[PDB]
């Protein structure tokens, strides 16, 4: 089974320069190389067929290179709809196996997040389970790490995490971090605090509550 | 149109090999024949397609054809190989055929010979005419390098002198005329006329007189 | 043109029977090949096989044959994919494709726009709303936020808006994750300066279709009695 | 009297004629097609010893009927040119090319050089029968007809 | 055998019209692999190549001079004529006629040519005189003797010695270009000196352009 690799895992390029995307297969395959561009929640379309054409209506900004068992895609200047997920496929034997993807991003300069915390309301008290959050907005890059410190130790397990999209505007980044418990499990424990650990802050922030506090 | 191109003169010492080369851009999948012509003569085959031989052509030419060069080789070179040689081909974007230039062989290193000179009047009814052209002849002399000078009791003439570049014949050698035209008054006017041949520090010296018989 | 056409998105339950149809058409439909493809959240994209609707030949890949069936109606000229008995690994997004040119070797011409395939044990229930309040410890820089938290629904997509449309902007939703009971969660959140806390309400609208409910719940401060 | 070659699918393949030229006449050469991607098993053309009443017994390709109706004949190439030379690129050519059957198919011509038709990336569709035509300029006609199949159906 | 020939006139005006003939034996242009074409040669310059034609009337003309060219065949009597008009002085050459077999590419078999000259003066007659022998060119008891044609136009000239029986010995030099611009020239014969007063030395000289024959003796000079 032919295996390939994708180069680099992530883009960050600004508009107006370029970027070069590296794409490795493992044997020789020709001249049978596909470049595909796809967007969020939309069909992928060709960009490059046989490793040097271009298909109907693909502006000249694509140029793909490359033979044997290596090839490369260049493209010159990135217009603001050009930040997109891009596939390299081989057509020579079967299967035909595909690529992990390249994402390509938009650089600014780093934003320190605003961080919130919301406590459970009596609802949730009185139907079930209780459910705390912890919430994160408007910071870049998306590399940050939230910990939850239930009374005064680590708790692990029992967080799921969601991350957003690139803002349209000022490409800030924002995730939610959920931690759920019963409600004997809520009850049995004082004081319940979120810490945040990001590269852009000089140090990790806490924030903490204790039970009955509005 | 394909270009074709010569050197234009090559030497060559006595009884030595020579080679003359017809080349141009990527020659080798194309004809290229040699076609040889004496001065004063109809022009010969020797060699057509790429090295074979027509009946009485001799055996010392050898054609070569290989990448971007067509090669004529003569081996044990006489004086009787000085000729002219051409090389043809048969362009096909014209679709007609394309001579050269022309190469001249030079066969120096022949053995050096004193020149015989002779002098001669116009006759009796040549003068009766009113006219007078007297004719130096210049015989057996090699290499073809003499100058001609005509002397009225040693003062240089220069009205009326005609010197002829010397004329190679059948035996491989060369033969020059000059001639000086006056009126058969100005001819019995003068003294001594002399015809003075010079050749290669040679000097070759005849007169007449008007007084003396022809 | 060229055009392809699918069919609508498929909720089904373990252990039961599927076909999905492609349609095609502005061009001769024998003399080319068309093809399926899958995308699942996890192991990438594949190919699954191609057919060539003039001789009914069939080339599947190693992985999946004996998994599913590839057919060609050349009368109403349409592409079929059955399964067998759907297994709970088969919820995915499907594709059909045409080849660029009339070679077998040649890249992904044209295609769809993809079929949703959802399977699971759950039954269709209804979301439950709650709200993530504004107080003084949710304040940076003189900024408050609140939002609601959508919980227990099934199956996707749920609508969420924010005081029916005024407050638009500066709005954030995350998208869905799946728990481990099989029900979806998620929050929204908006922002808003100190000075109106109490004068606004905020009432936050929450749509579900294939279980009919349309709840609208507010967020207000949290009062300490 | 036919030729019988047989292909298999992603290996090249070449069709080569008799040509017996004579220099200084100028020549025309011709190539047709006559193609099975509707005619397909017994449906297909198929070579058959055709025996005359009692003398000549000859290879001929049958075509079924119905393979017929649905089946036009087409021209691929022409060439002309006049013999000369011994070497290639001493010769000169001019071609035309009015085949438009492979064009609505988006696949490859084949190629064709005088005496020789050269396909580099077998298909599917390629298969079926080939007539190839010689004329001069003093009367002289030639005819030549291939056939390609699948391999392996020679045997069956 | 192949034999091919030429024949034409040799003076022409300044832009006037040109016309050659060449006539071939020993094969027919009915065949298919033979074609007939006509080249030049300039004072010491590169062969030329002015035209060819094959057997159905195709034509094959140089690049250079295309516009002013005609060749035409004539197979039932197995000649060929070209017509080259607009004659320029530079244009002065040698011309030839050859054959081309299209199974080499080359052209094997060559004719002898023919003289084509531009001048603006008109034909002229010999002016023939006995150059006799003298006694300081008397060297080794060899003695030269001869006839000098001088004031003659155009070129060439055809000389026999006693009917061209006589070729050892024979020095015929070739012409020469004077300050009036006319040609001169002298065929002579160098002879032992005890058969200077025994053998008969007589000169023929035909001009073909002014179709002239003239015969003259040549003695050794007697004082009077």
């Amino acid at each position: 089974e032919i295996v390939m690799t994708q180069s680099p895992s992530t883009l960050s390029v600004s508009p107006g320069e370029g970027a070069t995307l590296s794409c490795r297969a493992s044997q020789s395959v020709n001249n049978d190389l596909a470049w595909y561009q796809q967007k969020p929640g939309q069909a992928p379309r060709l960009l490059i067929n046989g490793a040097s054409t271009r298909a109907t209506g693909i502006p000249a900004r694509f140029t793909g290179s490359g033979s044997g068992t290596e090839f490369t895609l260049t493209i010159s200047s990135l217009q603001p709809e050009d930040f997109a997920v891009y596939f390299c496929q081989q057509y020579n034997d079967w299967p035909r196996t595909f690529g992990q993807g390249t994402k390509v991003e938009i650089k600014r300069t780093v934003a320190a997040p605003s961080v919130f915390i919301f406590p459970p309301s009596d609802e949730q008290l009185k139907s079930g389970t209780a459910s705390v959050v912890c919430l994160l907005n408007n910071f870049y890059p998306r590399e940050a790490k939230v910990q939850w410190k239930v009374d005064n130790a680590l708790q692990s397990g029992n967080s799921q995490e969601s991350v957003t999209e690139q803002d349209s505007k000022d490409s800030t980044y924002s995730l939610s971090s959920t931690l759920t418990l019963s409600k004997a499990d809520y009850e049995k424990h004082k004081v319940y605090a979120c810490e945040v650990t990001h590269q852009g802050l000089s140090s990790p922030v806490t924030k903490s509550f204790n039970r009955g506090e509005c | 149109s394909y270009v074709v191109t010569q050197p234009p003169s090559v030497s060559v010492a006595p009884r030595q090999t020579a080679r003359i080369t017809c080349g141009g851009s990527n020659i080798g999948s194309k004809s290229v024949h040699w076609h040889q012509q004496k001065p004063g003569q109809a022009p010969v085959l020797v060699v057509y397609d790429d090295s074979d031989r027509p009946s009485g052509i001799p055996e010392r030419f050898s054609g070569s054809n290989s990448g971007n060069t067509a090669t004529l080789t003569i081996t044990r070179v006489e004086a009787g190989d000085e000729a002219d040689y051409y090389c043809q081909v048969w362009d096909s974007s014209g679709d007609h055929p394309l001579f050269g230039g022309g190469t001249k062989l030079t066969v120096l290193g022949q053995p050096k010979a004193n020149p015989t000179v002779t002098l001669f009047p116009p006759s009796s009814e040549e003068l009766q005419a009113n006219k007078a052209t007297l004719v130096c002849l210049i015989s057996d002399f090699y290499p073809g390098a003499v100058t001609v000078a005509w002397k009225a009791d040693g003062s240089p003439v220069k009205a009326g002198v005609e010197t002829t570049k010397p004329s190679k014949q059948s035996n491989n050698k060369y033969a020059a005329s000059s001639y000086l035209s006056l009126t058969p008054e100005q001819w019995k006017s003068h003294r001594s006329y002399s015809c003075q041949v010079t050749h290669e520090g040679s000097t070759v010296e005849k007169t007449v007189a008007p007084t003396e018989c022809s | 043109e060229v055009q392809l056409v699918q069919s609508g998105a498929e909720v089904k339950k373990p252990g039961e029977p599927l076909k999905i149809s492609c349609k095609a058409s502005g061009y001769n439909f024998a003399n080319f090949w068309v093809g399926w493809v899958r995308q699942m959240p996890g192991r990438g994209l594949e190919w699954m096989g191609v057919i060539f609707p003039a001789d009914s030949d069939t080339r599947y890949s190693p992985s999946f044959q004996g998994q599913v069936i590839i057919s060609a109606d050349k009368s109403t000229n349409t592409a079929y994919l059955q399964w067998s008995s759907l297994k709970a690994s088969d919820s995915a997004m499907y594709y059909c494709a045409r080849h660029v040119r009339g070679s077998l070797w040649g890249g992904g011409g044209y295609w769809g726009q993809g079929t949703l395939v959802t399977v699971s044990s759950a039954s269709t229930k209804g979301p439950s709303v709650f709200p993530l309040a504004p107080s003084s410890k949710s304040t940076s820089g003189g900024t408050a936020a609140l939002g609601c938290l959508v919980k227990d629904y099934f199956p996707e997509p749920v609508t969420v808006s924010w005081n029916s449309g005024a407050l638009t902007s500066g709005v954030h939703t995350f998208p869905a994750v799946l728990q481990s009971s099989g029900l979806y969660s998620l929050s929204s959140v908006v922002t808003v300066p100190s000075s109106s806390l109490g004068t606004q309400t905020y009432i936050c609208n929450v749509n579900h279709k294939p279980s009919n409910t349309k709840v609208d719940k507010k967020v207000e401060p949290k009062s300490c009695d | 009297r036919l030729i019988e070659v047989s292909v298999e699918e992603n290996h090249p393949f070449t069709l080569r004629a008799p040509i017996q030229r004579i220099y200084g006449v100028r020549y025309t050469e011709t190539w047709s097609f006559l193609p099975s991607l509707t005619c397909t098993g017994d449906a297909a053309p198929a070579i058959q010893h055709i025996c005359l009443k009692h003398t000549t017994c000859f290879q001929d390709v049958v075509v079924d009927v119905d393979c017929a109706e649905n089946t036009k004949e087409d021209q691929l190439a022409e060439i002309s040119y006049r013999f000369q030379g011994k070497k290639e690129a001493d010769q000169p050519w001019i071609v035309v090319n009015t085949s438009t059957l492979f064009d609505e198919l988006e696949l490859d011509p084949p190629e064709i050089e005088p005496g020789v038709l050269k396909v580099l990336r077998t298909e599917k569709q390629y298969l079926g029968v080939y007539i190839w035509n010689m004329r001069g300029s003093d009367g002289t006609s030639t005819y030549a007809t291939f056939l390609v199949t699948w391999k392996g159906d020679e045997k069956t």
